[PDB]
DNA sequence: ATCTTTCCTATTGCTTTAAAGGCAGAGGACTGTATTGATCAGTCCAAACTTCTTTCTGCATGTACATGGAAAACTGGCCAAGGCAAACACGTCCGGAATGATGGTATTTAAGAACAAACATTCCCTGGTATCAGCAAGTACAGTGCCCTGCTGACAGAGCAGGAGACACAA
DNA sequence: TTGTGTCTCCTGCTCTGTCAGCAGGGCACTGTACTTGCTGATACCAGGGAATGTTTGTTCTTAAATACCATCATTCCGGACGTGTTTGCCTTGGCCAGTTTTCCATGTACATGCAGAAAGAAGTTTGGACTGATCAATACAGTCCTCTGCCTTTAAAGCAATAGGAAAGAT
């Protein structure tokens, strides 16, 4: 029968890869579109430098990585390996966000 | 007498009388309000100085104060403060 | 061929005694039994599981591990010294007063 | 020209990768909507300050320096962009 | 002859001291120069925020049957208002205590 | 038969009492002695204003109250009503300390 | 003169009261030592900065403003004493 | 008068590599104080040089661990986060094109079972 | 003409050669180092300014820089940095 | 326009060969390339650095200094006499066994 | 479900001390005039942003099988909640002092202001070696079929002692 | 000649040999993926020449800062005493942890579709540079009145005691 990795192996390998690497994880153009859409409310017909969008993507990715680390810690504290919205809510509340 | 130590007590007291003529305020509450005023003043001044340095300007005008107020105050509190500041500057400009 | 007139306890005892080192693994025991008894060449699983049960049950057989990893994959089995000549001289099919450690 | 539904641009595999970099082994289905909401809130908070900085300069182009100042203004100091 | 001098606060119609704010700005090393409208704007904003906080604190005090505002009332006003709480999220108030809050799960059946 | 409140009622009563109140909860003199004991390590014969000690006590009490609130939230996250040292450790880790 | 073991001065009832003010219903036995350690670390961290500020002014008395500056530098601004 | 003595940079006089004059100009233009001391730029430049030396040394060690020779943001991030004091100094700082320290909680690691057969519920 | 773009790349490079003559540095790494230097400079300068304002000092001396370094840098970094600064100032004063 | 059917090595070789002194600086090389190939008008910061990489990596190009101070900035570049026929006989895109000095 | 016990909450009097009000004064804020250079206003470059098009994948979505992690349920025991009694150590005042933070004046030395010289720092060419991308091998570990080592309950059938028949001793 | 002990053969409980079958622990073999080597490409680190503007050198000057001395304020320390709080003990009950069971939703694998990325180009907006100018801020002098400190006053809130009502616990 064909090979099939047990659950957990692929997840851990992905964890190791993405912790060892440093490349961005969010696609660039949709992120730019989202940034422009959010900017439309504050002001119309704005212009953006590419470096500004790259910095925004970097900051957002770092913030999300930190949030996911906190969520994983909270989930493990509850004797669970599966993060849930309650974990994120608790992490944000503890961090005052 | 000892060296004069200035505080914003009288101004906050006048504002309290305006909003609530009947009520009073405690000395510890007065000090807390003074600390709050000092903190807000320091925040706004620092933000204005940072904005001026970013713009490479030497002077801080009402525009910088408005920018700092919008950056600091959240939500509805910011716009009402902006309107109050605009009204005050408009009144002062007429001399 | 019919079943040899020998108990599995007697077969294990003979296999252990005839071994140069006086100790054999399960695979070696099976190989010796099959070589010296053409009857056991068939129905392998039944009597092999019976030998497994006998080794795990009878106190007269005691296992010895292999320390420096040897060929590995299987621990040696040795006769308990206090057993003595229990199946000797015409009592292969049924021993008398089986050996108890305590 | 008008953009309406870019929030879905944050794909499920992208959130999976972000969680993986955070060491997450197993992810619930409801995480993705919450992740999108939190990301949208953070983006709005940053971009509001960035737009304020750009407007105060009387410019119509948002510069990376404005982004750095906004992030630093929120305690998220960032390097590698001339800050 | 010199005419009757008028406070810049009176000219702007504000209670807070325009002159003191301008002097602090000049002496604070914030910038080489200070504009005329900047202290007026800052004083107006400070007065507005102070008025809002005092009004909320007075409402809280009236809720507590008191007549003089105390740090407890200030904390109650600040934390009950979302905007002020966000503005003063990191701030600690001496003798302010905390709001009454008990989690539902802790309540008895 | 003697009257005895069942467990938890007195806890809720005390929580209500001390959430309604505002006075300091730590005894002043031993806390002052502890502060002096910590202070002397950096320099001997250090003087301290009473107001400074009161401010330190206020800051410490506020910090501990926030930490305990976060600890209680974490304990409730794990479906527990009793705080444990792991709860405080998790709260400190998430807070970034 | 010298002080030896005042960390024990934070009595168990005081810790229980502090937890109760935070809405804690039930308390484990091991909390008291951990709370004492955390409080000691926080006190040391604050007092180091306070003594540094006191030293810079060449004063031998730690004033309230020094404590306020130390707390403010750590992002824990405290009102009611900054005067 | 007196004939102008040949100029020597204050950086050379102090033995530092960083620019004393540029630091002094930045301090004066930054409106930090009404005046700037003469030794203050020297002290600040020395401290900055020491911090740069420490960070660069750690980053070079990390690069050598990675068999590389040119420092990249990954090396800087590894050096900053691995060191406790530097990490505390720069805890809230973010580095462009950085990563994270390899770290997986022990619970998330696979359960080492002496008996390991085909997966069943 | 285009505005001049001053930076600390050359000095950081010289320090790198001093500690590691063999290793190099990437352009983005150079920019990150410049950003770090700017951040530390701003932090130390602001701390010194606040200290002077508390003490009403009109000038920033090496003592204020030492105080700022002690307050900001944690643990051994503060001590070694203070030693290096004192050595540099002593060498400067001797000539 | 697409890229010409000539590598940077071939382009630089032709530019040096057509020079009256059989030597050119980077500015002259850029001028010649832009004049004779409209494709290189754009992406200047890219293809100029590519020509730099070619002239600098390839040992077949060897530099010459300016003796009487000339215009100054920019040392000359010359084809190595030991290069020989490298891009000749229809191998403009790639040179088999790229020239090496050491 | 109704009675007992406890606690919280509220009401009323006294007081006390904390906040409101009056008066002096001073130093910093208002008025007036001149300098200025920091700011505002207009025009142009170009370069950098925005916009549009074609291809190629790498990515995201969709679907299906399934296992183990989330959830629930029950037991128990031991951890901690609740209450009583005793001891002491926190808390309060009363005073001594002594330590040191802050005010007043001199002076000195340190740095701000101005201008000349310059050379260190910046911008534009230049060689060459360290880093990124694609294809291909060795290394590493996951997963699992299979086997050895333990235990448990029960059935099947040889062993050897017990009892009955045959034979020889004893009376 | 007749009854019974002893030897021998059949019988029958004992005990061992055999079977089926679930649990832990461990090994070898296949398979999949990660890392490294080779090659190619490239981009940026360092030497060489020209430029400009920022730093050093020198002098004057004036005031910020240091030093010395004086003054009182406010914090440390001790003594005595009140009694509220903490420590120790005891009881016991219910909440955390262990164990078991259920089941469904996340993981993994593969198939299909599609738009993000990148090259290339065109269109276009305005950020910044430069020159003219002009006006709002700074500087300086006079003076006058707004805010701080002391002293007096009175009432809002804290302390003490009592009483009413809410609610927990229990049969």
């Amino acid at each position: 029968k064909p090979h099939r990795y047990r659950p957990g192996t692929v997840a851990l390998r992905e964890i190791r890869r993405y912790q060892k690497s440093t490349e961005l994880l969010i696609r660039k153009l949709p992120f730019q579109r989202l940034v422009r859409e959010i900017a439309q409310d504050f002001k119309t017909d704005l212009r953006f430098q590419s470096s500004a969008v790259m910095a925004l993507q970097e900051a957002c990715e770092a913030y999300l990585v930190g949030l996911f680390e906190d969520t994983n810690l909270c989930a493990i504290h509850a004797k669970r390996v599966t993060i849930m919205p309650k974990d994120i809510q608790l992490a944000r509340r503890i961090r005052g966000e | 007498k000892r060296s004069r130590k200035e505080s914003y007590s009288i101004y906050v007291y006048k504002v309290l009388k305006q909003v609530h003529p009947d009520t009073g305020i405690s000395s510890k509450a007065m000090g807390i309000m003074n600390s709050f005023v000092n903190d807000i003043f320091e925040r706004i001044a620092g933000e204005a100085s940072r904005l001026a340095h970013y713009n490479k300007r030497s002077t801080i005008t009402s525009r910088e104060i408005q920018t700092a107020v919008r950056l600091l105050l959240p939500g509805e509190l910011a716009k009402h403060a902006v309107s109050e500041g605009t009204k005050a500057v408009t009144k002062y400009t007429s001399a | 061929h019919a079943k040899p007139p020998y108990s599995y306890i007697s077969l294990i005892t003979m296999a252990i005694q005839q071994a140069p080192s006086k100790m054999l693994t399960l695979s070696e025991i099976y190989q010796w039994i099959m070589d010296l008894f053409p009857y056991y060449r068939q129905n392998q699983q039944r009597w092999q599981n019976s030998i497994r049960h006998s080794l795990s049950f009878n106190d007269c057989f005691v296992k010895v591990a292999r320390s420096p990893d040897k060929p590995g994959k299987g621990s040696y089995w040795t006769l308990h010294p206090d057993s003595g000549n229990m199946f000797e001289n015409g009592c292969y099919l049924r021993r008398q007063k089986r050996f108890k450690c305590e | 020209k008008v953009l309406r539904d870019n929030i879905q641009g944050i794909t499920k595999p992208a959130i999976r990768r972000l969680a993986r970099r955070g060491g997450v082994k197993r992810i619930s289905g409801l995480i993705y909507e919450e992740t999108r909401g939190v990301l949208k809130v953070f983006l709005e908070n940053v971009i509001r300050d960035a737009v304020t900085y750009t407007e105060h300069a009387k410019r119509k182009t948002v510069t990376a320096m404005d982004v750095v100042y906004a992030l630093k203004r929120q305690g998220r100091t960032l390097y590698g962009f001339g800050g | 002859a010199r005419a009757k001098a008028k406070t810049r606060s009176s000219r702007a119609g504000l209670q807070f001291p325009v002159g003191r704010v301008h002097r602090l700005l000049r002496k604070g090393n914030y910038s080489e120069r200070v504009g005329a409208g900047a202290p007026v704007y800052l004083a107006a904003v400070l007065e507005y925020l102070t008025a809002e906080i005092l009004e909320l604190a007075g409402n809280a005090a009236r809720d507590n049957k008191k007549t003089r505002i105390i740090p407890r009332h200030l904390q109650l006003a600040i934390r009950n208002d979302e905007e002020l709480n966000k503005l003063l999220g990191r701030v600690t108030i001496a003798q302010g205590g905390v709001l009454p809050n008990i989690q539902a799960v802790l309540l008895p059946k």
